[PDB]
């Protein structure tokens, strides 16, 4: 029966999977967001580094 | 039998796709409404890395942020010094068909595999002299997609037999197996603690894998094709995937479904890599068009176009402080743009 | 391991000619650029001449150019140098070193243990001064070797091209920091270089036995490379 | 100049590298590359065979001062489209297909393996890889199908086969509808030779074919054709 | 005073021909903008093909020039301006069929040495390029030198009244040896094609022999009548062939050459249209 212990492995794996805490999107989005404006200014790429410190110029 | 357990494994898929509902009140796009678009992102071509004969299959920088690793076709790993287009190293590959490689981040090792299914990784620091091949790994019975070093002992590989596999350095042995993708494992991404890691196969599905346990965490099922590129965000709690349906899919581990998605009417091609910045806040996605797109991962929108390639970019690499964005296309040239 | 043997010298009428050969085992001969430096009977270290990888390159200490020649043969792995019109001044004990340059590289990482020559009886170059000539030291102590330089050997790249070399009686010179800042693989952790700009020094924490010796400070940064007069330790 | 000792140690280091992936890349360019593609059990390893006497495997010969790789990628259970343009460029590709199994229908199904094999050389043939690259298709086991095709009619692999149950003419229909599933008649050529385990012109009909792609080649370098 | 004595001792439809010539300058842009569009024709056979562009819109350029400076306004011009003018016709018309040996040179390299990939070599790529301008402009540059009809009045051409025949019968010698080395190169890139595709056993040389025979046919059509002119010229003598005044159509039919030159090496390159049509 190795379809049948293979679908009882796919259903504990589901089961498993379904057993985690979920926060809501709006939580997760307000998260991401937070991390993002608070590395904001770390990021050479959004704002353009000035020539004078920069390593290719 | 068969006939029960797949209704009991389609009642939990309901009861999943239920509880991902339940946690979904506000979309991304929503939240991120208000906030000040990004504006249009002008980056430069700065360093061309010529020395390559066939096309670029692979990039990694290193967390120096100055060396970088470029795999070809020709049977080349060429260890480039990004800030003065000097070759440190070009080591000679003893399979011609590369297409991953890696930089191990104390720098004393580079990675590199193919459609050999052997992961090579080969001694940079060596009192000889030369490069050496450390060690070659053997076990997959695909071809080798990804490689990422978790340190200068292990390193976790996923191949094209629907498996990824962590593997002790020293002693040679895969130390642990990762099962349950239905496709071809394209990409793989590591976690900021080293902890977890995503994987994209082509089964148009993404896996959140636990690195100590070896059991599968996480499903996250939004693509409608093959998952070519997979790079997770600098906090670590989200992840992004490219795939060949045209179109880019921010995924969240905490809220465990999709978040946003990239996609825009006049792009039909594929998506080989992706990467983030350092902040996170622009997506970075290599197209089949010849150009390399650069999103707004807030946003959504489209904030650049780095056209610089006459032939596909099939590697992206960002610096591990975002001085730089590495891009390496089949016209065998690697450019560095700021 | 590796290792360069010297071979070749010995007593010679002054203005002959003699030939000393390097022969290098253990490590890719044709990848290092090699140098040979003489020692004085009873003084310190001296540059003599370098040859790149290649043969490329090729460079002369002022005090030997035109009466010397240096070459090497790769495919049997050996550094020749061929003396002519030997002077007096030639009475020395000849080292080669190998020496690889690229990004993170340790040029000078290994010595020979070189070979005597005896003989019977400037301006423009950067000077490295070591005024202490010796002090008297107590073993599981802390001692700070300080170095002098005429001119800056900081570059606009942020490197401070200074090496430091440390010579036990009977031993060949070997490195311990180079770029003033980084340890040479197999050198313990005691051993610190800092410095900038002109002056240098060399931190020892807790030394013992083995750690009595010469030191020497070298500057890479203009080719005539210059070594220090030296600063001995003696244990109490 | 600006760059220290070290530096321009470093940058002659560098051109020395240069200097040696030019000379590689020289050799490298001179030498042949042939993809072999197949079926199960469709005759690659027996041309492997001939090659060698006169993951992915590569075999490494030489004929009239022609360097050949043959690149075998037997044994890679995955998806074609994945890693199939990494072989972009090649010189040629090898295409094996056996006779015999015209009326074997064990695929693995319910499917003969002649299909399957015709089924697999469409989507070689025409795919957006290898619109340029020409093919040069091995028909192997002519003794064994010759022996076969007399008392097994062509009918159970091809219905509207009406023609006699002969050698010469069924071959040269197995060969027709091969060729037939060439859409990109003008951009490439087909190159049929039909083989089996007891003969040695194989490699002498990869050189000819070989040579006649890079005449053609030549001759669309140089605007010619 | 020395032109006139020269008109007066050698015995010496425009508007049509400047629309032809346009027509010329109009073609050689169109396939110049043609090869530096398409990123994949940066090789040294389209360099080739694009420096023979060149010399083209080049000889149609000073051929308008003369055309406009041609007629009774040439007493006007000083002889210098004169000499400038003649080397300029004379420097573009060089180039034009230097450009035509150095294509037939590399593709003689290309066929005698079949190789796989073909290198892009710029060394011979660009002897070959500086040559083609170089010999142009110095051939052109021998008749300012002082190799001219000054104190060699009664040995002076007809056509170019103040050019000596000795120039001419070295530029006709010139182009007898370039003419020659083109067509020999050719028919020994069709020879090898032909033993080498004989030689294999199982089309390209048919196609081969017609863009061969086009070539070579439109080319020797067009400078015919230009070298049986400037052969008769110095074997005539003075105030006797009336028909060197009528030398216009000659000159139409060898820069016409240089207009027909792209639709050749375009038409017969199927990759060349593709590219032509997007
Ligand atoms: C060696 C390479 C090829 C050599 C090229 C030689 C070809 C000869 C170019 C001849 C230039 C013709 C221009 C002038 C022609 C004249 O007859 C009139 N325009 C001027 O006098 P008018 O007609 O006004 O009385």
């Amino acid at each position: 029966t190795a379809s049948i212990a293979q679908a009882r492995k796919l259903v504990e794996q589901l089961k498993m999977e379904a057993n985690i805490d979920r926060i809501k999107v709006s939580k997760a989005a307000a998260d991401l967001m937070a991390y993002c404006e608070a590395h904001a200014k770390e990021d050479p790429l959004l704002t353009p580094v000035p020539a004078s410190e920069n390593p290719f110029r | 039998e068969l006939d029960q357990l797949r209704q009991e494994a389609e009642q939990l898929k309901n009861q999943i796709r239920d509880a991902r509902k339940a946690c979904a009140d506000a979309t991304l796009s929503q939240i991120t409404n208000n906030i000040d678009p990004v504006g249009r992102i002008q980056m430069r071509t700065r360093r061309t890395l010529r020395g390559h004969l066939a096309k670029i299959y692979a990039m990694h920088w290193g967390t120096d942020s100055r060396l970088l690793v470029s795999a070809s076709q020709d049977g080349k790993l060429i260890i480039w010094d990004s800030y003065t287009t000097n070759k440190v190293h070009a080591i000679p590959l003893r399979s011609s068909w590369v297409m991953t490689c890696a930089y191990a981040p104390s720098g004393n090792y580079v990675a590199c595999g193919g459609l050999d299914n052997i992961c090579s990784i080969y001694n940079l620091k060596t009192r000889e002299g030369n490069v050496r091949v450390s060690r070659e790994l053997a076990g997959h019975t695909g071809y080798l997609s990804c490689c990422r070093f978790l340190d200068d002992n292990q390193i976790v590989t996923s191949s094209g037999d629907t498996t990824c596999a962590l593997w002790d350095i020293e002693t040679g042995q895969q130390t642990t197996t990762f099962t349950g993708h239905t496709g071809d494992v394209m990409s793989l991404s590591l976690a900021p603690d080293t902890r977890l890691f995503v994987s994209g196969a082509c089964d148009a599905s993404a896996k959140l894998w636990d690195v100590r346990e070896g059991m599968c965490r996480q499903t996250f099922t939004g693509h409608e094709s093959d998952i070519n590129a997979i790079c997770f965000f600098p906090n670590g709690n989200a992840f992004a995937t490219g795939s060949d349906d045209a179109t880019c899919r921010l995924f969240d581990l905490r809220a465990d479904q999709e978040l946003m998605t990239y996609s825009h009417d006049n792009i039909i091609c594929g998506i080989t890599s992706v990467s983030f910045s350092k902040s996170g806040r622009l997506l970075l996605a290599g197209y089949d068009d010849f150009n390399c797109n650069v999103w707004d991962a807030l946003k959504a929108d489209r904030a650049g176009v780095l056209a610089g390639h006459d032939n596909r970019v099939s590697c992206l690499g960002v610096t591990d402080d975002g001085m730089a964005v590495a891009t390496g296309s089949w016209d065998s040239f690697l450019k560095i743009w700021n | 391991d590796v290792q360069l043997v010297e071979s070749g010298g010995g007593l010679v009428q002054p203005g002959g000619s003699r030939k000393l050969s390097c022969s290098a085992s253990g490590f890719a001969f044709s990848s290092f650029g090699m140098h040979w430096v003489r020692q004085a009977p009873e003084k310190g270290l001296e540059w003599v001449a370098y040859i790149s990888s290649g043969s490329g390159t090729i460079y002369y200490a002022d005090t030997v150019k035109g009466r010397f020649t240096i070459s090497r043969d790769d495919p049997k792995n050996t550094l020749f140098l061929q003396m002519t019109s030997l002077r007096s001044e030639d009475t020395a004990m000849y080292y080669c070193v190998r020496s690889i340059y690229y990004y993170g590289s340790s040029p000078f990482d290994f010595w020979g243990q070189g070979t005597t020559l005896t003989v019977s009886s400037g301006g423009s170059d950067i000077v490295m001064t070591q005024a202490t000539s010796s002090v008297p030291v107590t073993p599981g102590e802390s001692v700070s070797i300080s170095c002098r330089s005429s001119k800056s050997l900081l570059h606009s790249n942020g490197n401070t091209y200074l090496y430091w070399f440390l010579q036990r009686p009977g031993q060949s010179p070997q490195l311990l920091i180079y770029r003033m800042s980084n340890l040479a693989s197999g050198v313990p952790d005691r051993f610190s270089g800092s410095g900038s700009g002109t002056a240098f020094t060399l931190t020892i924490s807790r030394l013992e036995a083995e750690d009595v010796g010469v030191y020497y400070c070298m500057q890479h940064l203009e080719y005539p490379l210059t070594f220090g007069a030296g600063t001995k330790l003696e244990l109490k | 100049c600006t760059l220290s000792a070290e530096d321009k140690a470093a940058v002659e280091r560098s051109k020395m590298i240069d200097r040696n992936l030019r000379e590689d890349g020289e050799k490298a360019a001179r030498e042949v590359k042939l993809l072999l593609l197949g079926a199960g059990e469709s005759g690659k390893s027996t041309i492997v065979k001939q090659m060698k006497i006169i993951g992915i495997v590569e075999t490494h010969f030489t004929f009239k001062d022609l360097h050949f790789k043959m690149f075998d990628v037997g044994g890679q259970r995955s998806e074609r489209k994945k890693w199939i343009h990494c072989f972009e460029g090649v010189t040629a590709i090898i295409f094996c297909v056996a006779l015999s199994d015209y009326d074997l229908v064990l695929a693995e199904e319910e499917m003969n393996r002649m299909h399957e094999s015709m089924k697999l050389f469409d989507s070689i043939c025409n795919n957006k890889w290898f619109t340029d690259t020409s093919i040069i298709l091995f028909l192997n086991k002519k003794d064994l199908f010759e022996e076969k095709i007399k008392k097994s009619p062509l009918t159970i692999c091809y219905p509207e086969y009406a023609g006699s149950n002969t050698y010469e003419e069924a071959a040269a229909y197995i060969q027709c509808q091969f060729e037939d599933l060439n859409k990109r008649k003008d951009t490439k050529e087909i190159y049929t030779h039909f083989t089996c385990a007891t003969d040695t012109k194989n490699v002498q009909f990869v050189f000819d074919a070989v040579t006649d792609v890079i005449i053609k080649n030549n001759l669309k370098d140089c605007g010619l054709f | 005073d020395i032109i006139v004595r020269h008109y007066n001792y050698t015995g010496k439809t425009s508007v049509v021909f400047i629309l032809i010539c346009c027509f010329i300058i109009l073609e050689n842009i169109f396939v110049l903008l043609t090869i530096w569009k398409t990123k994949k024709f940066h090789r040294p056979m389209y360099y080739f093909i694009g420096n023979l562009a060149l010399s083209d819109l080049l000889a149609g350029v000073a051929y308008t020039a003369n055309l406009l400076l041609s007629g009774a306004t040439t007493y006007k011009l000083t002889p210098a301006q004169w000499f400038l003018r003649e080397g300029s016709m004379f420097v573009a018309l060089s180039a034009s069929v230097f450009s035509l040996l150095a294509i037939a040179i590399e593709r003689y390299i290309t066929m005698l040495k079949m190789k796989l990939h073909n290198g892009s070599n710029n060394f011979r790529l660009f002897l070959l390029i500086s040559a083609c301008w170089v010999i142009s402009l110095i051939l052109g540059g021998l008749p300012i030198m002082g190799w001219n009809c000054i104190s060699a009045l009664s040995s002076c051409s007809t056509v170019l009244p103040l050019y000596h025949k000795h120039y001419i019968l070295f530029c006709t010698t010139v182009f007898t040896l370039l003419l020659l080395s083109i067509v020999i190169l050719y028919c020994r890139i069709y020879s090898l094609v032909r033993t080498r595709s004989r030689r294999l056993t199982f089309e390209k040389s048919l196609a081969l022999l017609k863009t061969v025979i086009i070539v070579l046919s439109v080319f020797i059509a067009c400078w015919a009548p230009l070298f049986i002119l400037l052969l008769l010229d110095v074997g005539c003598k003075v105030k006797t062939c009336d028909i060197l005044f009528r030398a216009e159509y000659f000159l139409v039919l060898a820069v016409l050459n240089s207009g027909t030159n792209p639709i050749i090496y375009t038409l017969t390159n199927k990759e060349m249209r593709r590219a032509f049509i997007r």
